[PDB]
């Protein structure tokens, strides 16, 4: 169902 | 003192802008940076803005604000649990798949709201803010925290004041991670954060496009550590309103849910412009409401979410492998890999749950171990493409000999990796049993133990597979054929 799943605390690049 | 802090931040910027020192000097560098940061921090007054009430005194305001703006506020209550901290607790029975939480877009803090706030002028000029939405959210949080009548005050006043990200660890708590895969990322996090603090401290105290910021009166290292830790432990990617792109966001009320194993049940509803969460499992009244954060490893949970998750069914470690340019068969192996859509060298994963290696890594190791005649069969003729197609499939080996070779290699490589740790599995277990430790120290020790337990599981699995395929080769059993 989820076209746009939401990941709590999704990992991002900080540099 | 203003001139004194500015000079300490100048030195910190220079130190944390220096190139990588080499893996063997990264611990030394980390301690040096910690020394500078702690000297600055002890000369400052902590968080610039603190609140008079307790954390739980502000949850009624969060609920009223969320309610007035269309969010779900019935069926749960906020409870301070020992293991996870504050979280949501069901006050009625909630059935699996029931839509029980929703949060309209107007409540969110987004990159878009950061731009249109008092941060806007500096955002429009600073190349780093424009490129790094996570850093933009952190300053959005700090600017609204320092603004007496912020729309988001009910959210900011219910956020934690401290986190268990490694930025908060003591030196000796991080020292437990020496010789692991994870510690490099702890070093990077610390250096990145200190560099960013020093850079923006200078920008805010001198640049005119930051003249109107609420942070000019006070912007402490503790402020910045708090802000980036708030974002890293709870930020989310959501679609833009027109659904064409994605953006980062903080999602109030729903982000109070703690993590358990399962599947993602939270999605964005573009048509109605709100985040929606359905119940991951049945929750009876009095049970904590959990969500599944995502398929992250315990390394990622410790470093970026500030917790270690026992029985994480998605835990993994890295293993770097590549075909050597000195291989007489390099050209053929690289061509087979390219046709299979696999690079000639890559960082793969070893998994705790069965199976320990992915289809991609299995395919890589099969090619890595192929003979010249096997390689030719995957390159030439009307069955070559069919042979490529099964390379990731455990049920269809290239040959029994190929399997014995590749599991022998993996057993030996995982065993070698285990020998590069400064403690053993048995020693780590003794530490956890026979020492009394802080939450943070236990996070570090369990993380290094977990890395080794995954390697040890891979050794045992590879040994079972090796013996299975050795017997097939001894019996010269007919190979399976894909039909
Ligand atoms: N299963 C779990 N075990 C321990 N801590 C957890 C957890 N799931 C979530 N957390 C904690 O919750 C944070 C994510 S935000 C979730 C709400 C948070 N407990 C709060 O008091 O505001 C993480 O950074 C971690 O501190």
């Amino acid at each position: 169902t989820l076209k746009y799943p939401i990941e709590h605390g999704i990992v991002t690049n900080w540099d | 003192s203003p001139k004194e802090i500015l000079n300490l931040t100048s030195e910190l910027l220079q130190k944390c802008s220096s190139p990588a020192p080499g893996p063997g000097k990264e611990w030394e560098e980390y301690v040096q940076i910690r020394t500078l940061v702690e000297k600055i921090r002890k000369k400052q007054k902590g968080l610039s803005v603190t609140f008079d009430g307790k954390r739980e005194d502000y949850f009624p305001d969060l609920m009223k604000w969320a309610s007035e703006n269309g969010a779900s506020v019935e069926g749960f209550e906020m409870v301070n649990f020992k293991e996870e901290g504050f979280g949501l607790r069901a006050t009625r029975d909630i059935k699996a798949e029931e839509l029980f939480l929703w949060v309209p877009r107007k409540l969110l803090m987004t990159v878009e709201s950061a731009k249109n706030s008092v941060l806007g002028p500096l955002y429009s000029q600073d190349r780093i803010l424009q490129a790094m939405g996570n850093i933009a959210l952190a300053f959005h949080l700090l600017c609204e925290r320092a603004s007496p009548n912020s729309f988001w005050q009910p959210y900011i006043q219910t956020l934690p004041s401290e986190y268990d990200t490694p930025l908060y660890f003591e030196e000796d708590e991080v020292r437990y991670l020496q010789s692991t895969q994870a510690i490099h990322d702890v070093f990077s996090q610390y250096k990145n954060t200190a560099r960013q603090y020093a850079y923006f401290y200078k920008v805010i105290q001198t640049h005119p496009h930051a003249n109107k910021l609420p942070l000019k009166d006070s912007f402490t290292y503790e402020d910045y550590r708090w802000a980036v830790s708030s974002v890293m432990t709870r930020q989310n990617q959501i679609p833009t309103e027109d659904g064409s792109r994605v953006t980062l966001a903080l999602i109030p009320l729903w982000d109070m849910c703690n993590h358990t194993n399962g599947l993602i049940t939270t999605g964005y509803n573009l048509e109605d412009d709100r985040c929606e969460c359905v119940a991951l499992q049945d929750f009876r009244a009095g049970e904590q409401i959990y969500i599944f954060y995502g398929t992250r490893s315990n390394a990622e949970f410790v470093i970026h979410s500030g917790f270690f998750f026992d029985n994480n069914s998605h835990d993994r470690v890295k293993i770097k492998l590549g075909v050597s340019k000195s291989d007489r068969l390099y050209a053929m192996k690289a061509e087979v890999l390219a046709r299979a859509g696999i690079p000639t060298s890559s960082v793969f994963a070893l998994h705790f749950t069965e199976p320990p290696i992915s289809a991609q890594l299995l395919a890589f190791l099969r090619v890595f171990c192929m003979t010249e005649e096997e390689l030719k069969e995957h390159l030439l003729g009307d069955s070559a493409i069919d042979r490529i197609f099964t390379l990731g499939n455990s049920e269809f080996p290239v040959s029994w000999d190929n399997e014995v070779k590749l599991w022998t290699f993996l057993e030996d490589r995982a065993s070698l990796l285990l020998k590069t740790y400064k403690t053993t599995i048995e020693e780590d277990k003794s530490v956890l049993k026979n020492h009394d430790l802080s939450v943070r120290a236990k996070m570090a020790i369990k993380l290094r133990l977990g890395e080794k337990e995954i390697l040890e599981k891979a050794v045992k699995s590879a040994a079972v597979n090796r013996e299975y395929y050795r017997q097939q080769m001894e019996e010269k059993a007919p190979l399976p054929k894909y039909e």
